[PDB]
């Protein structure tokens, strides 16, 4: 059963999320506008929206339980190798199979595989993307479930660098623990049926998705001229 | 070191 600390590390993560993700999507408006037609004319807003969101997942990640008990060498390292992935999960809110897009309140600000591609990504990185989105949508996620499984995305024992591997592992069992007996009090069936494995699932989509995305990004960010239109928190934290 | 805006973030 849901023991009283795993139901408070719940509530931490609820409101973690409603502090950092904001479902009026009003900052938009401080993004660089969108040009939507050849040339690569969405990539200052996207670099933009990026940039704010990787903001908002360091936010979410530091209210985790536990997360600051880890040195700043090891918080820049799980932060660093999952924004990426955090980013892919939080989009999700957004995301509308109705027409396979991201409709964050606004037509300007109403996301599709186009605007991707006037990002300078292929459908190498959009295609997995896509049916990421969907099968993740397919889980109908509690939010509970859903903000647990973007905390145990950000403390992953195995992410390339980490020092103390052994307090992220126990920081991301007790998560671990914590969404397993969630599922199983609190998810009816049979919509909880093998929901703890397609969620890990999920977490290997993500290391796959990953890896495309940084291997785009590494060939977008080459070109001097792509990255004047980053941001420096992107340059910093995707890389040069 | 070379993540200043990062640790900052961190607090
Ligand atoms: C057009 C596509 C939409 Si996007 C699909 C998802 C993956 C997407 C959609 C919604 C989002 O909203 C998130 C909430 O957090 C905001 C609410 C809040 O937090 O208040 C976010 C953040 C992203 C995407 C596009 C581009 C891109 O990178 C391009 C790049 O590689 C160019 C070199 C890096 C600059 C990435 C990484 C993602």
């Amino acid at each position: 059963k849901l023991s009283e600390e795993q139901q408070h590390i719940i509530a931490i993560l609820l409101d973690a999320h409603h502090k950092t993700y904001d479902p009026t999507y009003a900052d938009f408006r401080d993004f660089r506008p969108p040009v939507r037609m050849s040339p690569l004319s969405m990539l200052p807003h996207l670099a933009d929206l990026v940039s704010y969101s990787i903001q908002k997942v360091i936010g979410f990640a530091k209210m985790i339980p536990g997360f600051r008990d880890l040195t700043s060498d090891d918080q820049i390292v799980l932060l660093k190798s999952s924004a990426i992935e955090v980013i892919m999960l939080r989009s999700n809110q957004s995301f509308t199979m109705d027409d396979m897009s991201w409709d964050c309140g606004s037509q300007d600000y109403k996301y599709d595989v186009t605007d991707v591609s006037k990002a300078g990504h292929t459908l190498e990185l959009i295609e997995p993307l896509i049916k990421f989105q969907v099968g993740l949508k397919k889980l109908n996620l509690h939010e509970e479930e859903h903000v647990l499984l973007m905390a145990i995305c950000i403390v992953s024992p195995d992410r390339p660098g980490v020092q103390d591997a052994k307090l992220v592992e126990a920081i991301q069992d007790r998560l671990s623990n914590t969404l397993q007996t969630y599922i199983r009090c609190r998810h009816p069936p049979p919509g909880s049926h093998q929901l703890y494995a397609k969620m890990i699932q999920k977490l290997a989509d993500l290391r796959s998705l990953n890896e495309e995305h940084s291997k785009q990004y590494r060939s977008l960010s080459f070109q001097p001229e792509n990255s004047m239109k980053l941001t420096p928190l992107v340059l910093e934290v995707f890389g040069n | 070191k070379n993540h200043p805006m990062l640790m900052n973030l961190l607090k």
